[PDB]
RNA sequence: UUGGCACCUCGAUGUCGGCUCAUCGCAUCCUGGGGCUGUAGUCGGUCCCAAGGGUUGGGCUGUUCGCCCAUUAAAGCGGUACGCGAGCUGGGUUCAGAACGUCGUGAGACAGUUCGGUCCCUAUCCGUCGCGGGCGCAGGAAAUUUGAGAGGAGCUGUCCUUAGUACGAGAGGACCGGGAUGGACGCACCGCUGGUGUACCAGUUGUUCUGCCAAGGGCAUCGCUGGGUAGCUAUGUGCGGACGGGAUAAGUGCUGAAAGCAUCUAAGCAUGAAGCCCCCCUCAAGAUGAGAUUUCCCAUUCCGCAAGGAAGUAAGAUCCCUGAAAGAUGAUCAGGUUGAUAGGUCUGAGGUGGAAGUGUGGCGACACAUGGAGCUGACAGAUACUAAUCGAUCGAGGACUUAACC
């Protein structure tokens, strides 16, 4: 129930490459340009699908 | 199916009062998202009965929803709010009263908050 | 040879000229139809191609829709292969019933299974479990893993997994009725997999 | 859904009232013998010294149980206990009346003699 | 889907029969076949149950013979089934008598409803 | 096996038995096929080929083993650290306590006994079971597929007939061949039976709360009790292991010489098993040997002498979103505004069982009618009411040589 053997930086890193981070699915604020999550609300336009809240 | 978020039956039922009567009061309220999605049937299960005006209903919705106030300078509760004013506004719409806004997450829990509305 | 593919409903009693129930199954197969008769001297192998499905434009793509343009047919959703039978009979374009069949012919039928997930090595290969008292810290576990001298686990050893999906037919199955009007069939018993799913009838392998 | 050590009721004239069981007389192991099937048993609670005595292995017939039997027809039925009937290397009984209804399920086994016997069959 | 089913099933459906409650006292006229003699037999007893949709739909009847409990389940629209006939009804508050199972000896007495 | 020797291990290789999990050998327990018989038949004995599959549940004992009861076609012998303790138990052996017998002056001791006595570890690598991503497969894509090759399955009784025939003096009682029905095992499924069913229904107790009655809410294991849809389920249902082919083992032989005969053998021919390869089922082109078929897209722009490179795209796919028949997550599948993907709404099914209010009768508890009522989570049918918006990203331009058509 322990490593046998110290694990080197090469599988260390082999292992570390799927860990890692997508980027969002981005897209703009037509109101006021920014950019922002598809779906979702630009908090800076406080806007959605052309209508403010 | 439904959720059980992270919660008991008791105390499910107990955040999802609160929350209906809640949102009847404020007619927006944020929350997360999936707290949302679960309210909006019986919420709109609510409005069904507030449309139906009967007393039966008006029995039913007592036994679900919680004792607030919902306007002062009137002493009105949610539930004469509720049957009142949103039957008067939704005599004629089938269904759908609500909309869910995504907003994005949250610092703490990373969690994808949303707003909600009575329409 | 014979064969068709349809879609499953769902399951019922049916009697038959006594008390006698028989537990149904009840699929829909809207006339399929051919779409491709391949050969041995292009395709290395005698074999027909059949659709099941009337799908939406939105939904189709290009090569789909000339591959079914060969015919006069819209796109289709469920496309699947039979072997092995008489191949001047069919022609392209041409739709394929359920009054091919008749009320005691036997059947092997296939189908897809239900999903049943990550499950563990009781659910999924039936073994037994320890006992659930006496001191025990053990149960609901796959058992021993092998012996000691060959330093390794043999493989075919059983463990947890996704159990389900897999393809599965079922032998020597029996009709009992037809409606061509309503495009259905109903089956003395049970098939594998769940409703709205594809399941592809054939003569029986005898 | 009977099995070994259920203990059972007889209904006979024979002189056992309890009886308990050892085996289902089916295959090589054979868990279950729901009703027209045999079993190898013991008597627990008897009569006085009349035929069949305590302790003594005897072989029996089920009549009726509670897990209930099944027909072609989907007519099941269902009895509100378990009980048997014991026989003499044979298929046919001891005991000179029967005490109690019994299925329809003797005759697909060739126990006519008890159904005969029998007040009540269904 | 079910409407296609009740529809396909509609044939095998009958409408010879009464409507009966689970808990009133009934009595049905199957049929039965020893040696290519078909003949019928007379099961009188109390409906502990009833159930199931349509075709499947499913009731079990409960009665006593020689001092020992009896129940015996019929799917409703056989042909099997020549007939069957009320006798009583009964003033229940149930759907599933279950505890009759256990029950006998004059309180397992159902007080007539006169409908 | 009892052992002998002390070669690894005392800076630790955990030791009996049992549970789960299996696996291998065959000197085969059953099933299959045969020879011989002091084989009449039925049953048997012995030997040969065969390891495909199967090879019980209990009592006593810690036990292995063994005896016993009842079954079974049979209740096989062994190996795998007397398989398997980073998988379980820990009853026994084998710590410390105490006791009996016995030995000892005594402290104490006994393969003598008895009672009681802490079983740690988040899995790094390989391995195994499942799941994804990346790249490749001389252009890029959507589908269907071949099958090398792999795995699975592979068991068996009883009854009827043949026929009470053959055999037998009789008792008794067949081979073969037909047919039916089961056991165990496995696969699938929930229409039935049943279970479960914690956002369904009803009843009911105590307390408390909604100002009070009525009606209801909270807590009390879901408060308890009686039911219970979907789904998941077995004990429930359906189905299977069948038909058969090819080559063989033991065996049987035909023809036939060497060896004027005989000879199953050297030449040459044929039979012949639950076994081998197939037939059955599943996976399968990373089968780098990367396959085949059908259909779609076109062969653009910039540099760069060319080599080659990037930079917008087509077909198409994805991000993202609604969701489940799917699911740990990814994934898969259905859908994404000319659309029913989910929710909601309305119809229903099914379940519960006759709501609240009102009235009547009753002193009252309560009953009757209004009224198969009211309520209802996932079930299916409609319905564009709500949310699946607007976007964005990726994605081809198709090397050379040779042969044939041209």
């Amino acid at each position: 129930a322990v490593p046998f053997r110290r694990t080197s930086k090469m599988k260390k890193r082999l292992r570390r490459t799927h860990f890692k981070l997508n980027v969002p699915g981005m897209t703009e604020c037509p109101s006021c340009g920014e950019m922002k999550l598809s779906h979702r609300v630009c908090k800076a336009c406080g806007s959605y699908n052309g209508k403010d809240i | 199916s439904y959720r059980k978020l992270g919660r008991t039956s008791a105390q499910r039922k107990a955040m999802l009062r609160d929350l209906t009567t809640d949102l009847i009061i404020n007619e927006r309220i944020e929350t997360t998202e999936t707290r949302a999605k679960e309210l909006r049937s019986v919420v709109e299960k609510m409005i069904t009965l507030g449309k139906r005006g009967d007393l039966h209903a008006r029995r039913q919705a007592a036994a679900y929803i919680r004792n607030e106030v919902a306007n002062e300078e009137n002493n009105q509760d949610a539930l004469q709010k509720l049957f009142s004013d949103i039957a008067t506004r939704y005599e004629e719409r089938q269904g759908g009263y609500t909309r869910i806004m995504k907003l994005g997450p949250r610092r703490g829990d990373g969690a994808p908050m949303a707003i909600i509305e009575l329409v | 040879t014979k064969g068709i593919l349809g879609r499953k409903i769902g399951m019922t009693q049916v009697f038959a000229e006594n008390g006698d129930l028989i537990p149904v199954t009840v699929i829909e197969a809207a006339p399929n139809v051919v779409l491709q008769k391949k050969t041995a001297e292009n395709d290395g192998y005698e074999a027909i191609q059949l659709g099941f499905d009337d799908k939406r434009e939105k939904l189709s793509n290009k090569p789909e829709k000339g591959h079914v343009a060969k015919a006069e047919t819209a796109p289709k959703r469920f496309v699947k292969e039979l072997r092995g039978v008489e191949m001047d009979a069919y022609e392209v374009g041409q739709e394929v019933k359920v009054e091919i069949f008749s009320a005691g012919e036997i059947v092997d039928v296939t189908g897809v299974s239900k999903g049943k997930g990550f499950q563990g090595a009781i659910k999924r290969h039936g073994q037994s479990r320890g006992p659930m008292s006496h001191g025990s810290r053990y149960h609901r576990r796959p058992g021993s893993m092998g012996p000691v001298d060959p330093n390794r686990v043999f493989k075919g050893k059983l463990l947890p997994g996704r159990m389900g999906g897999e393809q599965i037919t079922v032998q020597n199955l029996e009709i009992v009725k037809v409606d061509a009007e309503r495009n259905l069939l109903l089956i003395k018993g049970n098939v594998p997999g769940a409703k709205k799913s594809l399941i592809t009838v054939k003569s029986a392998v005898k | 859904m009977i099995q070994q050590e259920t203990r059972l009721k007889v209904a006979d004239n024979s002189g056992a009232r309890e009886v308990l069981t050892i085996k289902v007389l089916g295959g090589s192991g054979r868990k279950t013998a729901n009703i027209g099937d045999v079993i190898v048993c013991t008597v627990k609670q008897a009569t006085p010294g009349g035929v069949v005595k305590k302790g003594e292995v005897v072989k029996a017939v089920i009549v009726r149980t509670k897990s209930g039997a099944r027909r072609s027809d989907g007519s099941y039925i269902s009895f509100d206990e378990n009980a048997c009937v014991i026989i003499r290397d044979d298929k046919s009984p001891r005991g000179t009346r029967i005490f109690g209804p019994v299925a329809r399920e003797l005759r697909e086994n060739n126990f006519m003699k008890i159904v005969s016997l029998a007040p009540e069959v269904i | 889907m079910q409407k296609l089913i009740e529809d396909i099933t509609k044939e095998q459906l009958r409408t010879d029969l009464p409507a009966f409650r689970p808990g009133d006292t009934l009595r049905v006229h199957v049929k039965v076949v020893e040696g290519n003699r078909e003949r019928i037999q007379i099961f009188e007893g109390v409906v502990i149950k009833r159930r199931g949709g349509g075709i499947s739909e499913t009731f079990t009847v409960r009665k006593i013979s020689y001092g020992v409990g009896v129940e015996r389940t019929f799917p409703v629209h056989t042909p099997k089934i020549a007939k069957i006939e009320v006798v009583r009804y009964g003033k229940v508050r149930r759907a599933k008598l279950y505890y009759l199972r256990e029950l006998r000896g004059k309180a397992a007495r159902i007080k007539e409803i006169r409908r």
